[PDB]
RNA sequence: CGACUCUUAGCGGUGGAUCACUCGGCUCGUGCGUCGAUGAAGAACGCAGCUAGCUGCGAGAAUUAAUGUGAAUUGCAGGACACAUUGAUCAUCGACACUUCGAACGCACUUGCGGCCCCGGGUUCCUCCCGGGGCUACGCCUGUCUGAGCGUCGCU
RNA sequence: GGUGGAGCCGCCGCAGGUGCAGAUCUUGGUGGUAGUAGCAAAUAUUCAAACGAGAACUUUGAAGGCCGAAGUGGAGAAGGG
RNA sequence: UACCCACCCGACCCGUCUUGAAACACGGACCAAGGAGUCUAACACGUGCGCGAGUCGGGGGCUCGCACGAAAGCCGCCGUG
RNA sequence: UAAGGCUAAAUACCGGCACGAGACCGAUAGUCAACAAGUACCGUAAGGGAAAGUUGAAAAGAACUUUGAAGAGAGAGUUCA
RNA sequence: CGCGACCUCAGAUCAGACGUGGCGACCCGCUGAAUUUAAGCAUAUUAGUCAGCGGAGGAGAAGAAACUAACCAGGAUUCCCUCAGUAACGGCGAGUGAACAGGGAAGAGCCCAGCGCCGAAUCCCCGCCCCGCGGCGGGGCGCGGGACAUGUGGCGUACGGAA
């Protein structure tokens, strides 16, 4: 009775929705999320299996801060200056 | 000394690397004193440390910080070098007066490992052909 | 009333209040599974939804 | 009939505050409009009516800061958001004196020791 | 042959920039010739095409030397869409049929503002360039 | 990557490589051979003014 | 559930919207080559996120 | 498994060559890197021998490299005052001090010292400012040059 | 010629090889060497007139002002505008903005609980109460204020 | 010969990830089996009308039946959404 | 020569391990496509070409934005080995 | 000449931005990914992780008659096809 | 049964700074196997390698000898060639296994502490003005603070330096 008859009563969640990571991990128990680790500081990456290493990190996101950063260098990172008007 | 942190004697593997009471840190004490101070005090970059007492049991390292940002030391030159972004944490990395000892460098016959720049970038070099264009 | 879903009940009712002239009896707030949340307001016996309706445009 | 940035710039900021309340009300009621049918020419103007609404807040907050800025301008103690936001390593380079700085050991070195220019064989 | 290191002669990498090119650029693409009258009068080659300038079709099915006037420009599909150039649908529904610049010559300018001062300022080129290899 | 891609010969034999090749730039028959389509030209190891630099 | 938090219910919302079709329209725009949703979801196979 | 006649052979294959190999297809854009410097250094200090500043005259060391000679790294101390060459100016005026050399004997002494004495005569010291005034070497010996020596100056032939 | 069957052929499918293309890879070079508590990287949710996805963006949300550019935009609508006009669109970007988590910072993560400052209503500080704005995370440096100590003294 | 619709080959050289029947080889497809196994746990359906292109299968009525209040009855949790 | 058919003689199913396979040994329904002695270093002999008591090769230099060029040319380098 | 200390340059660069090229691969190859690709989906989770390019030149993508409940057809029409 | 210096040590939502995550090829500390190899095998090797961990930048480390040498001597670092797959190590076996000289790329050197000399010659933070303000800085003026005599500035640092 350990197939079937017990893939049968699991009403009960281990893990939850983390709040750092956005995975589906968070320990209820030991309120440790196993993804990126949370009450953690760090991010639990990981040189380690590089496959999940390449599915989080910068690049995958948005890059809202970052993307526009090496736009402002390229072009030399002036700032309160605006162009000649008309 | 240092003990090799595994559950009970179970160093598994073979006999040679199979010990665990006896064996020493390759730094120094003096140098894991500076770590520590300079890992509390994030903000200060660790220069270098005395000694001032011990016990059988510990000893008392007395280290020198300095604020790369008092303007007591942005301004004045000579000091302004910690300042510099290069100098975050020597410490960590073994640039410390002790912190270097353990690297195993100098000049001469026995400076012979570490004659690139480190340890490490000895062999780099010498565990690499040099498999030429044009051979 | 959709209503802004970071709403209280005393921001929907010094809201509907503020602008169709109006006053509010009292509020009482859903979140309608989609994550709009509906409000609908009572208003005081005074006065009258048939009316503001054809001013707010709706019916 | 574009609420440009042409008419707005000199202008008053409470002037402005009406105007974009003018197109808050408006915005509303076209919402309104969009659930109650409509027209085509209503279910346009919602997006030309939004942007407005940019092209005035634009100006309120372009107005205040370049003001603002001008306050602190001169005085040392000033606020965040105008202290100049280049990059974390960039904001704690060196200052500009602090690296020109000399050690006057060392001017004196450059005073009585400077480079000559010289080709030779001749 | 080209040189300047710093541009492209890759097949795939500029057979990309074309159905990738923004508005902005595809004006200077979408350009096509004027015709001799024009060529001689104004001393420039040729023009980027607008919406409601003159053309002759030159090459195509329905070539010809109906001067038709353009109505609008695909610069998504990235082609040009003019007067009498149409054809019949199934319902007698007519619709107008491509052609690009390229495959048509202009023959009235709808001048402007704006477009005045770039037919001087190439004719301008072209003769500081004559002037220069003289 | 270290495919021992490129080559390699001594001086001399690819200097009297360029010999052998300069030779045989004469001789109308190897230059033909090649589809060189020299019939109606005046002479073979053809030398031309320095005016053409 | 019936006892659900916010943060359970602002995702199911999001998934809510996220199965509707694809207006027809789309398909009559220039360079397609879309033609039916294939992120479709159904209660009974394939269970959320959760 | 060896067969019938070769030498031993200790390849050393044994570790992991495959990850840590460095196969050279920068060698001629690096010969061209390179070059540019080369290049731009003699453009910027105009008029400055390319090559680098005057060095000594010297002797190899080992036994069987005795009878060979070299561009040492820098003329000794003991050496200049000799030459009556300071040797803090010595050093802007592209001469090389090495200032840690034990100087044995008058030979290679007076040898490498001669060099010097050449130098100075072959020298235009180029004025401080224009309207400048004495050591700098005069306005005829100043135009008739620009010239950049090309090749290590005054080079040490066997 | 009875039907089935096999072979071969004449054609119908099924399948998707082959070929032919290719806005993608791969490899190798060159230039530069781009983070953050002023608040990153990472996630959540939302945002189009008709929009699910990708992508782009952030309640000022399929962008903001500006400068070139210089007539489109478009699947369909709809539009201003006056295309003699920052004047459509696009690129650039430098002008302003930055929903929620996050080193995530008042304390916890339920999405609740607060503290302390201001400004609306309420009061007419009367306190809530209702509304609005600013702070409040740990470490540590220089400085300041307030201290403690039968530590070392001094004067009483 | 047909169809196909865009590119191709001969010699002299040079260069390969180079020639399949096999590896319970890899992937995709397809047969025979074969119109074969099979659509068997709870005793149960029948008539009439409606709706409908089309009705054993829907609905309404009528009739026969079952669950049979420790339920196939009426509400909830977790889960599900 | 090939397609069908007809006859007369011959005739076991390939692959493989195997002293011996048609095997009452194992793989193998059929078909498409993919698929297995590769590169480098070091030797060694055999051979081809250059020069020859020498001969080289780099690594360096001098000659390029390369289109061809990340080529070719050249260097008391040329021998510091 | 230690027990104090700094430093350009050559030097390294499978991460980034930005480029240039090839005796390369050419969609079961080439990166997992030419496309909604780290996507769909699976596992509680660490993690695992696909398939899928091509009308034509232009949608000119079958108007209209007709059979057919409708799916489908026959004419017709479009097309160099 | 006080008040006052200092020393040690607290508290401040104090004034002003700053630290913390990520990225992570290259870079630096440490830590650290076993497959594997030896036809086993534990010695050895894989190999100070992977994971683990820590740390940096446009490069990282190192660096101005407690060096090299045995010459008739050279002369910081790193890198490439070369030494040279050599000196040695090893159930001297599998493997391992560097260095010194030369040539070449590049090539720059310098700073502390102490001994002493010099009315702390110093340094920090306030207030008022003069210029400067999209890398917060000069100029002046203030019995406005404070460190520092348990020691702040100049010369000076061994190649000599002071006088
Ligand atoms: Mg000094
Ligand atoms: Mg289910
Ligand atoms: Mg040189
Ligand atoms: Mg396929
Ligand atoms: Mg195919
Ligand atoms: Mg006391
Ligand atoms: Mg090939
Ligand atoms: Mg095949
Ligand atoms: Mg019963
Ligand atoms: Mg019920
Ligand atoms: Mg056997
Ligand atoms: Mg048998
Ligand atoms: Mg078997
Ligand atoms: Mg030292
Ligand atoms: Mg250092
Ligand atoms: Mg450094
Ligand atoms: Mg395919
Ligand atoms: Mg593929
Ligand atoms: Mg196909
Ligand atoms: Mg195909
Ligand atoms: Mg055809
Ligand atoms: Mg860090
Ligand atoms: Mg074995
Ligand atoms: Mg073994
Ligand atoms: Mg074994
Ligand atoms: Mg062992
Ligand atoms: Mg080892
Ligand atoms: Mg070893
Ligand atoms: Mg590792
Ligand atoms: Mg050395």
């Amino acid at each position: 009775t350990k197939g079937t008859s017990s893939f049968g009563k699991r009403r009960n969640k281990t893990h939850t929705l983390c709040r750092r990571c956005g995975s589906k991990a968070y320990h209820l128990q030991k309120s440790t999320c196993g993804k990126c680790g949370y009450p953690a500081k760090r991010k639990r990456k990981y040189n380690w299996s590089a496959k999940a290493k390449r599915r989080n990190t910068t690049g995958t996101g948005r890059m809202r801060h970052l993307k526009i950063v090496y736009r402002r260098f390229r072009h030399g990172f002036r700032e309160g200056i605006t162009p000649k008007p008309k | 000394g240092r003990k090799r942190p595994v559950p009970k004697g179970a160093t598994y593997g073979k006999p040679v690397h199979h010990g665990v009471n006896q064996l020493k840190f390759a730094r120094s004490l003096q140098s894991v004193a500076e770590e520590r101070a300079g890992r509390h005090c994030g903000a200060l970059r660790v220069l270098n440390s005395y000694w001032v007492g011990e016990d059988s049991t510990y000893k008392f390292f007395e280290v020198i910080l300095i604020d790369p940002f008092h303007k007591a030391i942005r301004r004045n030159p000579d000091t302004q070098w910690i300042t510099k972004p290069v100098h975050k944490h020597r410490e960590m990395r073994g640039l410390t007066s002790a912190g270097r000892k353990s690297r195993g460098l100098g000049k001469g016959h026995k400076f012979h490992h570490t004659i690139g720049g480190s340890r490490r970038a000895a062999w780099r070099r010498r565990n690499t052909l040099q498999l030429h264009r044009y051979r | 009333f959709i209503v802004d879903v970071k709403a209280n009940k005393h921001q929907i009712k010094q809201a509907v209040k503020k602008l169709y002239d109006i006053d509010v009896a009292k509020v009482n707030t859903l979140i309608r599974p989609d994550g709009e949340k509906k409000a609908y307001v009572r208003l005081a016996p005074d006065y009258d939804a048939l009316d503001v309706a054809n001013k707010i445009g709706i019916i | 009939a574009k609420i440009k940035a042409r008419d707005l710039r000199g202008k008053k900021k409470e002037e402005l505050l009406k105007q974009l309340e003018d197109l808050k009300v408006e915005l509303s009621q076209l919402r309104v409009a969009k659930v109650t049918g409509g027209a085509a020419s209503k279910l346009s103007k919602i997006r030309v009516v939004r942007k407005s609404i940019a092209r005035v807040l634009t100006v309120i907050n372009q107005t205040q800061k370049e003001n603002l800025r001008k306050f602190y301008k001169g005085k040392k103690y000033k606020p965040l958001d105008l202290r100049p936001k280049k990059t974390r390593a960039m904001r704690r380079r060196l200052n500009k004196h602090e690296e020109n700085l000399k050690t006057k050991k060392q001017q004196r070195k450059e005073r009585l020791y400077p480079l000559r220019k010289f080709a030779v064989k001749a | 042959m080209k040189f300047n290191p710093f541009v492209t002669s890759d097949r795939s990498k500029n057979r990309k920039r074309h159905f990738n090119a923004p508005s902005h650029i595809r004006r200077k693409i979408m350009s096509s010739p004027l015709s001799k009258e024009l060529r001689q009068k104004y001393n420039v080659r040729s023009m980027p095409i607008r919406k409601d300038d003159e053309v002759q079709v030159v090459r195509g099915h329905y070539k010809g030397q109906q001067i038709g006037k353009v109505v609008q420009v695909y610069r998504k599909k990235y082609v040009i869409y003019i007067e009498r150039v149409q054809r019949e649908k199934a319902n007698g529904t007519t619709v107008h049929v491509g052609i690009h610049p390229s495959k048509v010559v202009i023959t009235r300018l709808k001048l402007d503002k704006d477009r005045k001062k770039i037919l001087e300022r190439k004719a301008k080129s072209r003769q500081v360039g004559k002037e220069k290899g003289k | 990557t270290w495919r021992r891609w490129h080559r390699r010969v001594n001086t001399t034999q690819k200097r009297y490589a360029i010999c052998s090749a300069l030779a045989a730039s004469a001789l109308p028959a190897l230059v033909m051979s090649k589809g060189h389509r020299i019939e109606e030209v005046p002479e073979l190891p053809l030398v031309v003014e320095d005016k053409v630099e | 559930s019936s006892h659900k938090t916010f943060r359970i219910k602002r995702f199911l919302a999001k998934k809510q919207k996220q199965n509707r079709p694809i207006p027809q329209w789309i398909r009559m725009k220039t360079g397609n080559k879309i033609r039916y949703n294939s992120k479709r979801r159904h209660w009974r196979r394939t269970k959320l996120g959760l | 498994a060896p067969s019938r006649n070769g030498m031993i052979l200790k390849p050393h294959f044994h570790k992991d060559w495959q990850r840590r190999v460095a196969t050279w297809f920068n060698q001629p854009a690096r010969k061209i890197r390179r070059r540019k410097a080369r290049q731009a250094k003699a453009r910027r200090i105009a008029p400055r021998p390319a090559s680098g500043p005057l060095r000594p005259v010297v002797r190899c060391p080992t036994v069987r490299y005795h009878t060979k000679v070299r561009a040492g790294r820098g003329f000794s101390l003991e050496e200049l005052r000799v030459a009556g060459i300071h040797k803090k100016v010595a050093r802007t005026i592209g001469i090389s001090v090495d200032p840690r050399r034990r100087n044995k004997c008058t030979e290679s002494l007076q040898a490498n010292v001669q060099r010097l004495k050449e130098y100075r005569s072959k020298l235009i010291l180029f004025p401080r400012k224009p309207s400048a005034p004495k050591k700098g070497d005069s306005s005829a010996e100043e135009l008739k040059l620009a010239t950049q020596l090309t090749g290590p100056v005054m080079p040490i032939r066997n």
